[PDB]
């Protein structure tokens, strides 16, 4: 057929929402099973909408309705179309519109990066906006590179970077984004590899924050004896 | 409207479900049961094989009074699979069953704490080292929690690889955190008698256990051997159930339920009891 | 737990004079022949049957090689080994399926090199300090 | 399971090791004791201290113990049927100890016989030692 329109649908925009796919005159939905990054890369290239920030299948973005016509699909990252994986067969499914899967892609994404509870505007507590909301990052290697990421992203005097916020208290809201690694390059904190939004094994006590500074403002003294 | 409920479940009725009066039954009002062995995610204990992605949601984590973590196997929505040696860990060989359920501790899915309403032994439970575990209400069939389907046929013919999942202790005699699966092949049944006893014959058996205890070896049980990678099942692994997928129907029976947990790696082989010898016993409990 | 300032310079000591290029791909390779389930997961490393193929494995030399790396990375961060070691537990967990048991036999079996590698110079001290190093690795590498 | 080149290699493995099996049970009675504290609620009567005489007694049992299993291991579950019998009812000592008590000789073994603990000898020493824990460990319950 080659006439698949594909679309997003209750995801705020065009190109976030949960994946939904019109054959054989009706829309379908696609299972969250086998789903990881390397699907939704294909999705978010469908539409023209960049790079995959993050995938979800637990049905964030609202319950289904039609006929699932993809359930397992093994997709390697580079395909012309989600209908060119193993989708094992067309219609044919375990799943329920409870296991439809999304899809939140770069053009569409709000993401953004904010300092709060810092003795300046270039330290503290380091948060992130996914899907909207304000959540916080995982401590979990976190090292110097992520610092120097974080603190070009923000923007403001890099010149030393150090990891750990200061004096700020345990963040409120979800953990977004865990063990980030960042070579040092990347434009900002999301390019780099880390693990998937959300998914994480921390607690907010060890919420990652960062200190921007130029080197002027670092003493250290001896104290007491 | 037609009566119909959500995944991982099948209409139980007589005709379809259109209706309140129904022109096929009448106001039977039907309840739809769970779905045999058919795992949301399926596979493809001294040895690795990490159940990472619940590939075995019949299996369930028995731990006793005394903290000896062991397995069963759901049968069906309420009841499981397990040994008998099993149930009567920390009790007296005299203890009957109703003070056995108050004692034990039944984990099913990641760590959902069922509540046992009854266990009952097999009456030879000398010779079929089973027992059946009933809980207090039917548990929540999912992607984790599912029950195993008792085979239609004899999965047991030698050759036939079996994923016997597992609660019990690993290489390093640790009842592990992870739940863990190994690809065990049925052996030679007449091998395993004389891996055990000494010639398959009864005046010529002898205690010949590599491990210092016995199996309980009959027409009831079967063996399966450790797999290409020298691994078998340790302790805390009995009642677990040597899960067949029949490639025809795509469907996981228990063939068997590991019975001899004692064979960690020196028995060359784990005895496990027949399940379609006890079908007719199980379907039996289930109806009382 | 914290570990103790004596049983931290034991150790360091004791690694000051490892073989880095070496001493992991015997750990590696004597994980493989001992616990045989472990080759599963290097099925692309070639041939893994006998002992001394998988001790003179190349690709088992390098892997080692790159297992002690990442145990000197979680000795020199010894108070922080979760951070340390949370991508190579999630690797291993979700890309790989490796089982955490595997982790403290890894440990075990390292400590058993170590031992053969340095004689009486492995006293029981330094490999209660040592079993209490791999102990936080395995568990900072697992779940 | 021991196989036969499982059995020459421990066979061969342990008598070099020979005359100083008891204080290779020691030492490794000592590793387990510091590296595992967990092992010592097992030994409440014994001085636990380093160089104990009766640790030292008692890993010149585990040794004879073990040069016994090596000597019967086509029979081990008879030649430790007495020792199943006692650590699985009397002492209800945990499997986990065996296991540690095995890496720890191993480890014993590893820095008194370097040149001989070779990877095929430390497997089969492993299989022997974990043949022997199963045998202690089996009447367990
Ligand atoms: C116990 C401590 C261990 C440490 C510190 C460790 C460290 C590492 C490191 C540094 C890598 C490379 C990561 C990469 O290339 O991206 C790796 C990958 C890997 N590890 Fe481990 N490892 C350990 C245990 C194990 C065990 C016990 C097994 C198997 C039984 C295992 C199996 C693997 C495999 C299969 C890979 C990937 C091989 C490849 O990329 O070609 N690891 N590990
Ligand atoms: C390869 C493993 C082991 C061997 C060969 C072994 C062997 C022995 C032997 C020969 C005895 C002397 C019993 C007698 O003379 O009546 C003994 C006693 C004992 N064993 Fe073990 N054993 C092993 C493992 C363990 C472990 C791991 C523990 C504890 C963590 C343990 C705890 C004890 C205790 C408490 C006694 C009583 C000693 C006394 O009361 O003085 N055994 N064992
Ligand atoms: C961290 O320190 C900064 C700087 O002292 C704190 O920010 C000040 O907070 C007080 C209230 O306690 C305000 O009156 C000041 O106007 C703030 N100054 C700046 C520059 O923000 C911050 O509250 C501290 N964070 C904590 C204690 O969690
Ligand atoms: C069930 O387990 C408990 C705890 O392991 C056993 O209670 C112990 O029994 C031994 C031997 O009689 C005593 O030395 C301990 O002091 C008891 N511990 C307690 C009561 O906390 C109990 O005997 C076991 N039941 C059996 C074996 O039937
Ligand atoms: C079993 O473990 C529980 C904690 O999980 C503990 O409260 C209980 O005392 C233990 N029982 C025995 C007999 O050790
Ligand atoms: C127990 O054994 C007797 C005879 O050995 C047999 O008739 C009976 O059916 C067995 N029990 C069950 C539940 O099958
Ligand atoms: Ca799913
Ligand atoms: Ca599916
Ligand atoms: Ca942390």
């Amino acid at each position: 057929g080659s006439n698949l329109e594909m679309r997003l649908t209750r995801g705020g925009n065009m190109c976030s929402g949960r994946i939904e796919i019109k054959f054989q005159g009706r829309w379908g939905t696609v299972c969250d099973d086998n789903f990881n990054i390397d699907h939704a890369s294909v999705i978010c290239r469908q539409l023209e909408c960049g790079s995959a920030v993050s995938f979800s299948g637990s049905s964030n973005f609202g319950e289904g309705s039609g006929p699932i016509w993809f359930d397992d699909l093994i997709c390697n990252g580079n395909e012309s179309a989600l209908w060119n994986c193993k989708h094992q067969g067309w219609g044919k499914h375990n799943c329920d519109h409870a296991e439809d899967a999304g899809v939140i892609c770069s053009k569409g994404a709000d993401l953004s990066l904010r300092l709060v509870d810092g003795v300046t505007e270039c330290s503290g507590r380091l948060e992130v906006r996914f899907q909207g909301e304000w959540g916080t990052i995982c401590d979990d290697g976190w090292d110097s590179y992520d610092a120097a990421v974080a603190c070009k992203q923000l923007g403001c005097p890099t010149a030393v970077t150090a990891i750990g916020r200061v004096n700020a208290s345990k963040g409120f809201g979800h953990i977004w984004l865990d063990s980030v690694s960042c070579q040092g390059h990347e434009p900002a904190i999301w390019q780099c590899k880390h693990h998937e939004w959300g998914k994480h094994y921390c607690n907010h006590n060890e919420d990652a924050g960062v200190t921007c500074s130029d080197g002027s403002d670092l003493e250290l003294r001896l104290r007491g004896g | 409207v037609r009566y119909q409920c959500k995944n991982y479940y099948k209409l139980r009725t007589e005709g379809d479900g259109v209706y309140w009066i129904n022109k096929a039954v009448g106001d039977k009002l039907p309840e739809c049961e769970a779905v045999c062995g058919k795992p949301k995610n399926p596979a493809n204990i001294l040895g690795g094989h990490l159940d990472a992605k619940g590939s075995f949601p019949w299996q369930a984590k028995m731990v006793s009074h005394h903290n000896l973590t062991t397995g069963a196997t759901l049968i069906n929505e309420q009841w499981l699979l397990t040994t008998a040696k099993n149930l009567f860990l920390n009790h007296s060989e005299n203890a009957t069953a109703k003070d056995i359920a108050p004692t034990l501790t039944l984990y099913v899915g990641k760590k959902q704490l069922v509540e046992i309403e009854k266990v009952v032994l097999h009456p030879n439970y000398s010779q079929v080292d089973i027992g059946l575990i009933k809980l207090k209400q039917k548990v929540s069939v999912n992607e984790r929690v599912m029950p195993i389907c008792l085979p239609s046929k004899d999965y047991a013919e030698v050759g036939r690889v079996g994923y016997v999942s597992g609660w019990g202790r690993n290489a390093n005699f640790k009842f592990t955190d992870h739940l863990k699966y190994v690809m065990l092949p049925v052996a030679d049944q007449d091998q395993c008698i004389r891996h055990y006893e000494g010639s398959t014959v009864p005046e010529k058996k002898t205690p010949k256990s590599p491990v210092g205890v016995q199996p309980i070896l009959n027409e009831h049980t079967f063996c399966a051997g450790m797999s290409k990678y020298q691994e078998d099942t340790c302790y805390g692994d009995a009642g677990s159930a040597f899960a067949v997928h029949d490639l025809e129907e795509d469907t996981w029976y228990a063939t068997g339920i590991l019975s001899f947990d004692k064979s960690c790696a020196v028995a060359e082989y784990g005895v496990y009891v027949k399940v379609t010898s006890i079908q007719d016993w199980v379907q039996k409990t289930i109806a009382e | 737990v914290h570990l103790t300032p004596e049983e931290k310079s034991a150790v360091t000591a004791l690694w000051g004079k490892v073989n880095v290029d070496e001493v992991g791909g015997e750990a590696l390779g004597r994980l493989l022949v001992v616990y045989p389930w472990t080759q599963r997961f290097f099925e692309s490393f070639g041939d893994l049957s006998t002992p001394d193929a998988v001790m003179g494995n190349p690709k088992v030399k390098a892997h080692g090689k790159k297992v002690l790396g990442a145990f000197s990375d979680g000795l020199a961060h010894l108070d922080n080994l979760k951070g340390t070691f949370a991508t190579l537990s999630e690797l291993h967990c979700d890309k790989l399926h490796v089982d955490p048991e595997n982790f403290r036999l890894l440990g075990n079996v390292l400590v058993c090199v170590l031992a053969h590698h340095f004689g009486k110079e492995f006293t029981p001290p330094v490999q209660a300090a040592y079993q209490k190093v791999v102990a936080g690795v395995a568990n900072a590498l697992a779940h | 399971v021991l196989s036969p080149a499982d059995k020459t290699n421990v066979k061969a493995a342990w008598g070099k090791v020979g005359a100083h099996a008891g204080e290779y049970g020691a030492e490794a009675l000592e590793r387990m004791f510091l590296s595992f504290p967990t092992t010592k609620t097992y030994f409440p009567h014994f001085d636990l201290s380093h160089g104990s005489a009766q640790v030292k007694g008692h890993g010149k049992k585990v040794a004879d113990a073990l040069t016994n299993a090596v000597a019967h291991v086509d029979d081990m579950p008879n030649a430790l049927s007495a020792l199943s019998d006692l650590h699985a009812h009397k002492l209800r000592v945990d499997p986990v100890n065996f296991k540690l008590l095995s890496h720890c000789l191993l480890v014993t073994l590893a820095a008194h016989l370097p040149a001989e603990f070779t990877p095929a000898v430390h497997a089969s020493l492993d299989k022997f030692l974990a043949s022997v824990s199963t045998v202690l460990t089996s009447k367990y319950r």
